[PDB]
C-alpha cells in the first residue's frame, strides 16, 4: 500500500510501505528520500503521536493515507 | 531529579 507524508513546509512525499513495516522503518524511509534523521521526525495521525516501535496495522492505517511529519517535542516529564 | 526520561 501507499502513504502520503505531509510535512510544516506543506510538501507532500510519497511513501511506499507494507502492513508490516513498523512505524521507525517509516521514519528510515524518509531519511533514505530526504536525508531528515529519523530520531528528529514525529509522524502525526488522526490527532494521535503514533510510536516507534509499532507496525501500521496497529494503527488501522489503510491504503492511501495522509501522516503528519512535525518535529519530535522535546518533553518535560522527566529530569 | 539527576535521572532522564522522557517518559
Ligand atoms: C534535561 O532535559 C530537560 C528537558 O526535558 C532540560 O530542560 C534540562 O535542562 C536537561 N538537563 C540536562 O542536564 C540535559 C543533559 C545535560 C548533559 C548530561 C550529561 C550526563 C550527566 C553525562
Ligand atoms: C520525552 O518523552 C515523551 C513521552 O511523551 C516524548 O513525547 C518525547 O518525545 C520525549 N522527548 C525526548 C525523547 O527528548
Ligand atoms: C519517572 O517515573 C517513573 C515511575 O515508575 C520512574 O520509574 C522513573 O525512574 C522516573 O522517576
Amino acid at each position: 500500500m501507499q502513504i502520503f507524508v505531509k510535512t510544516l513546509t506543506g510538501k507532500t512525499i510519497t511513501l511506499e510501505v507494507e502492513p508490516s513495516d513498523t512505524i521507525e522503518n517509516v521514519k528510515a524511509k524518509i531519511q533514505d528520500k530526504e536525508g531528515i534523521p529519523p530520531d528528529q521526525q514525529r509522524l502525526i495521525f488522526a490527532g494521535k503521536q503514533l510510536e516507534d516501535g509499532r507496525t501500521l496495522s496497529d494503527y488501522n492505517i489503510q491504503k492511501e493515507s495522509t501522516l503528519h511529519l512535525v518535529l519530535r517535542l522535546r518533553g518535560c516529564k522527566x529530569x | 531529579x539527576y535521572x532522564x526520561x522522557y517518559x
